[PDB]
C-alpha cells in the first residue's frame, strides 16, 4: 500500500 | 494448395468438413469429427478461427443487446458483498492523500453513470475501467488489508461473470 491508509 | 491442420494435399477419398468462417477444408479425423456428427452441428468453426472470434469479442462494437448485459454485470458486483469498498468514488475524508496517489481514480457508481450514457462503445473499455478499480485498490492499500482482498475477490468474480457475455 502506497497510501497512508483509510 | 496444403490443406487442414495437417498441411497435406487434397485427398477426394478423404471426408473433409469445411469451416463456414474462412471456408478452408479440414480432415473430419483431425478435428475429431465424423461425418454423421457433422450432420448435427450447422456452422462449423476450425481451431483458428475459433480463437479469433473468441479474442475479438472484447472489440467489436456493443450491441443494444450487450448494454443490456453491462447494466446486468454491474447489478451483480453492486451486490456482491465485497463490493462495499467500490460502490461510491473514494471520499477524501476517509483518506486524505488518495487523489494525490492515486491518478485515475474509478469507482461502480461513475461506471454505472458512463453505461447510462453509453460511454462505452467495445467491451475492452469496460473491462478497462473495472481493472482500474481493482488495481487501484491494490496500488493503495497493503496486501493484507481487507480492502485488497474485496479487489482480490471481486476481479475474480467479475473475470467469472464475463464468461459467455457477448453473443
Ligand atoms: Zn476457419
Ligand atoms: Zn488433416
Amino acid at each position: 500500500g502506497k497510501g497512508l491508509g483509510k | 494448395k496444403l490443406y487442414c491442420i495437417c498441411k497435406t494435399p487434397y485427398d477426394e477419398s478423404k471426408f473433409y468438413i469445411g469451416c463456414d468462417r474462412c471456408q478452408n477444408w479440414y480432415h473430419g479425423r483431425c478435428v475429431g469429427i465424423l461425418q454423421s456428427e457433422a450432420e448435427l452441428i450447422d456452422e462449423y468453426v476450425c481451431p483458428q478461427c475459433q480463437s479469433t472470434e473468441d479474442a475479438m469479442t472484447v472489440l467489436t462494437p456493443l450491441t443494444e443487446k450487450d448494454y443490456e448485459g453491462l447494466k446486468r454485470v454491474l447489478r451483480s458486483l453492486q451486490a456482491h458483498k465485497m463490493a462495499w469498498p467500490f460502490l461510491e468514488p473514494v471520499d477524501p475524508n476517509d483518506a486524505p492523500d488518495y487523489y494525490g496517489v492515486i491518478k485515475e481514480p474509478m469507482d461502480l457508481a461513475t461506471m454505472e453513470e458512463r453505461v447510462q450514457r453509453r460511454y462505452y462503445e467495445k467491451l475492452t473499455e469496460f473491462v478497462a475501467d473495472m481493472t482500474k478499480i481493482f488495481d487501484n485498490c491494490r496500488y493503495y492499500n497493503p496486501s493484507d488489508s481487507p480492502f485488497y482482498q474485496c479487489a482480490e475477490v471481486l476481479e475474480s468474480f467479475f473475470v467469472q461473470k464475463l464468461k459467455g457475455f457477448k453473443a
